[PDB]
RNA sequence: GUGAACAGCCUCUAGUUGAUAGAAUAAUGUAGAUAAGGGAAGUCGGCAAAAUAGAUCCGUAACUUCGGGAUAAGGAUUGGC
RNA sequence: GCAGUCAAGCGUUCAUAGCGACAUUGCUUUUUGAUUCUUCGAUGUCGGCUCUUCCUAUCAUACCGAAGCAGAAUUCGGUAA
RNA sequence: GAAUGUUACCGCAAUAGUAAUUGAACUUAGUACGAGAGGAACAGUUCAUUCGGAUAAUUGGUUUUUGCGGCUGUCUGAUCAGGCAUUGCCGCGAAGCUACCAUCCGCUGGAUUAUGGCUGAACGCCUCUAAGUCAGAAUCCAUGCUAGAACGCGGUGAUUUC
RNA sequence: UGUACAACGGGGUAUUGUAAGCAGUAGAGUAGCCUUGUUGUUACGAUCUGCUGAGAUUAAGCCUUUGUUGUCUGAUUUGU
């Protein structure tokens, strides 16, 4: 089955091809949430620690922390829950949902990593890829950098440059609060 | 089996010899299906003819629409009760016995099959494959 | 090769073994053997039963060490900062102060 | 030993077990070896 | 000794079980070394 | 005692413990039982066998000499404290 | 009851592919008759159930030859129980 | 099962019995043949019927395991633990037995019949036949399988002293 | 007179479904004495809970055993 893996440290993530049922079988009988050391899986993550977080069956159906059972089911969801976005306020649906517990029938494992192995993998540890958006609301800039209500944000907030062609700008967000 | 079964059907348990009444299971007009026969089966002194999931019989609907009864049609068994075995070694059985009356060619009469479905059944015939909701 | 559940008592079914009841809704119910199969069938509740799983979980027996703590979090502290707003003044202006 | 070489197809598949019984046969065998019964059923009051 | 149950992947190009598991019974013969203790020769006659 | 009860089943008083005996538990029997799925296809014929059953309450057709048919049929309920 | 020989006919034409009149030679002994030899100091009468075995004048199945056998289907005949 | 010196082990094989059966689907192939309508078969494969011989991992049936639990009635002052009710009744129930109700297995050489042939005279020609001969069937004989002649037999072991 | 055999005992394997005993703030409730209760107290109550997947049975044609205890020459017959 496919493994969906990231390093929630540098935001990378790359996935993995693994086609032998012994290298897999760490898996079966596990939760999501349960954590899984790495030789076991291969020798390139060894002492790797993974994260089971999620992931979704041929079909294609997703699973859903917590409902144990390695299979499918038909639950009601709402408002706030996994595999569902409502189209109406109020709006519940009926859907298949597959189980928290990892089968042979996955399509592909989702995992994170929690602990570093001894060895680096290649798209994920060695490169790393920047937060997208930095800090907007006031007090939260004042956190990003630690600053007391004195050092006033203002010069402390992020500036993103562009280019227009032949005219470079600078656009910072709108602090509120 | 016979006509329109395309497929072989691996020996199961024989649950309904002949005399036994089988619910209707499809929406054509009859209720029960009275089995008078069993086709391709074959010949013992004093031995019923018997049928299982997937098999071809002849029968009579003793419950239904003036229009279904008083005549002999095929129909085809689509759950059994008398347990068998499959060849991944388990053995099953359902709740009731059910069959859908079709026509020579294995076609059904209705439009649709009420209850779960015997994937033996399944495989054997195409419209009995359509018609299905839940197989097995 | 899966090994099923009985879905009245619990127990793992090994391959072949036991038997299935396909109900009149199309819920699947396995038995490990005859007992749990009669007891299904006698309308028996497998929570009021004392030797199965179910029973033995809502009474909450033998669990003990599952409710026992373990040992697993992390400790990061990478900083990426902000895409497109160069990476490299946003530590030299976060030496803070308080 | 046989007295014909069959070709039968039946015959000169090369099988490969895939897992054996080894469930107690004394009675509706549960388990397959006692580490995976004392894996399911716990500590009881022989024992540790 | 005795019988078990198997389970294997067939291999029958045509069958609708290829390539699915079964599940199969089989016997078990305790088959320890044979020891060899002496030879026999035997020779054809009209009488056989 | 249980129960409607001189029923059946257990007991007190009294009376018995008489019926050739030992060892095995093959076939076929005699008598007593059970059996998946089907459900009279068996058979001259449902022969045999199985099903039903007490009570309390609800409910009860044709037809009739008006007296019945009627426990018609069909239902629910029932321990212990 | 079953099988022949002759061949006038039938079969668009063509006796004999398949049939076959008028005649005529046979076989068979699950028909029914004819007989009255055995049993009347007694050989248990019909049908079914069960079970074995035999016959072949073969319904199916193996391999053939023929056709008014294009194919498909059929029909006729052989070795065959 | 007496007797062929005794006893034991291992074998031979006379004679006798003998067994397998039928179907469908796929593919061949919408092919051959046919104006068309229609419409095959051999090789390959997957299942099946009827029959046989076993076997009991599994599933099912059986229950005096009177094994464990439950229930009525009574009797042992109660409790505990029991008795009686032609095995009291009920649910589960191991073991054994057992079912196309369950699983497994059912061999391949030769010689022939019909029939089609080769060569080939009788009969300078012609002919499958007269001599000689090829191919050939759910047949037959072997192979295989079951008995083993208690008056068929072989090899081998040890063979008694108060 | 020995990886001998047997009777028990122990361990496995299996069947049932949680033993007896004691304990409880579990229990519809109920009585009895007063010092009439700012849990009054002593007991009683089908049933429930805990010790307890406990207890019981397990070769009579299951498996196994470093323990315990015991057994180990009676009878008849046979020769080319
Ligand atoms: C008309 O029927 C009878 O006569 C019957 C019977 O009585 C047979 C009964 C005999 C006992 C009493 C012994 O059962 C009798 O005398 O049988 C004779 C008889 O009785 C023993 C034997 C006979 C004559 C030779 C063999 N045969 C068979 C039985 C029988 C049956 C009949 C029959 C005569 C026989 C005789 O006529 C019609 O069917
Ligand atoms: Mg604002
Ligand atoms: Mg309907
Ligand atoms: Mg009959
Ligand atoms: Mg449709
Ligand atoms: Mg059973
Ligand atoms: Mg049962
Ligand atoms: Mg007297
Ligand atoms: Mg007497
Ligand atoms: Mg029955
Ligand atoms: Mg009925
Ligand atoms: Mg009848
Ligand atoms: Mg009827
Ligand atoms: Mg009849
Ligand atoms: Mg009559
Ligand atoms: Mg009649
Ligand atoms: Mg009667
Ligand atoms: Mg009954
Ligand atoms: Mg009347
Ligand atoms: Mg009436
Ligand atoms: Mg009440
Ligand atoms: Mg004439
Ligand atoms: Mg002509
Ligand atoms: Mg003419
Ligand atoms: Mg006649
Ligand atoms: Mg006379
Ligand atoms: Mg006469
Ligand atoms: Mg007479
Ligand atoms: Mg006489
Ligand atoms: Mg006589
Ligand atoms: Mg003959
Ligand atoms: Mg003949
Ligand atoms: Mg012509
Ligand atoms: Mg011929
Ligand atoms: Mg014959
Ligand atoms: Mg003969
Ligand atoms: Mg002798
Ligand atoms: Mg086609
Ligand atoms: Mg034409
Ligand atoms: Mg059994
Ligand atoms: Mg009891
Ligand atoms: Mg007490
Ligand atoms: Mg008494
Ligand atoms: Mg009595
Ligand atoms: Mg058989
Ligand atoms: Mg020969
Ligand atoms: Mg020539
Ligand atoms: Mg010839
Ligand atoms: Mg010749
Ligand atoms: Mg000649
Ligand atoms: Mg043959
Ligand atoms: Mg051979
Ligand atoms: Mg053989
Ligand atoms: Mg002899
Ligand atoms: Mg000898
Ligand atoms: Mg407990
Ligand atoms: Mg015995
Ligand atoms: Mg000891
Ligand atoms: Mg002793």
């Amino acid at each position: 089955m496919k493994l969906n893996i990231s390093y929630p440290v540098n935001g990378s993530q790359k996935t993995f091809e693994i086609d032998d049922e012994h290298r897999i079988r760490v898996f079966f009988d596990k939760r999501i949430g349960q954590e899984v050391d790495g030789e076991a899986v291969g020798d390139e993550f060894k002492g790797y620690v993974f994260k089971i977080s999620g992931g979704n069956d041929k079909q294609g159906f997703p699973m859903k922390q917590g409902v144990l059972l390695p299979t499918r089911i038909k639950l009601l969801l709402t408002k706030n829950v996994s595999c569902y976005r409502p189209r109406r306020d109020g709006e519940r649906k009926r859907k298949s949902v597959r189980g928290a517990i990892v089968g042979p029938d996955l399509a592909v494992l989702a995992l994170v990593i929690v602990k570093k192995g001894e060895q680096e993998l290649e798209g994920l540890t060695d490169t790393t890829v920047p937060k997208r958006l930095g800090p907007k609301r006031a007090n939260n800039i004042r956190k990003f950098f630690g600053l007391s209500k004195e050092d006033d944000v203002r010069d402390f907030v992020i500036r993103r440059e562009v280019t227009k062609g032949e005219k470079t700008y600078t656009k910072a967000p709108k602090i509120q609060r | 089996s016979g006509n329109g079964a395309q497929g072989t059907k691996f020996r199961i348990s024989l649950g309904l010899p002949v005399g036994a009444i089988m619910n209707c299971a499809d929406n054509s007009g009859a209720r029960n299906l009275y089995i008078i026969a069993v086709k391709g089966s074959g010949s013992r002194l004093n031995r019923l003819p018997a049928a299982s999931l997937g098999d071809m019989v002849m029968a009579t609907v003793k419950k239904g629409k003036p229009e279904l009864r008083k005549k002999v049609m095929p129909a085809i068994v689509v759950r059994q009760a008398k347990s068998w075995r499959r060849r991944d070694g388990v053995f099953l059985y359902f709740e009731d016995n059910a069959g859908v009356i079709a026509n020579p060619k294995g076609e059904m009469k209705g439009s649709a099959i009420t209850g779960p479905v015997g994937k033996e059944c399944a495989d054997l015939w195409p419209r009995v494959a359509s018609n299905s909701g839940v197989v097995v | 090769m899966k090994v099923e559940i009985d879905s009245f008592s619990g127990a793992k079914i090994y391959p072949g073994r036991g038997t299935l009841f396909v109900r009149g809704d199309s819920k699947i119910f396995r038995f490990q053997n005859s007992k749990s199969a009669s007891l299904f069938k006698q309308r028996k509740n497998p929570r009021r039963i004392a030797w199965t799983v179910l029973f033995r979980k809502h009474h909450k027996k033998g669990i003990t060490e599952e409710v026992a703590k373990k040992r697993s979090r992390k400790t990061v502290k990478a900083q990426r900062p902000i895409t497109g707003a160069s990476l490299d003044l946003i530590k030299e202006r976060r030496s803070l102060k308080p | 030993k046989s007295l014909y070489t069959n070709t039968s197809r039946k015959a000169l598949e090369e099988v490969s077990l895939k897992w054996i019984d080894t469930a107690s046969k004394f009675g509706k065998g549960r388990f397959q070896t006692p580490a995976e019964k004392h894996a399911f059923m716990g500590t009881l009051k022989k024992d540790l | 000794a005795g019988m078990t149950t198997i389970v294997r992947d067939l291999d029958r190009p045509g069958s609708k079980f290829h390539k699915r598991e079964v599940v199969e019974a089989v016997t078990v013969v305790d088959t320890p070394p044979v020891v060899v203790v002496g030879v026999v020769g035997y020779v054809e006659t009209p009488r056989g």
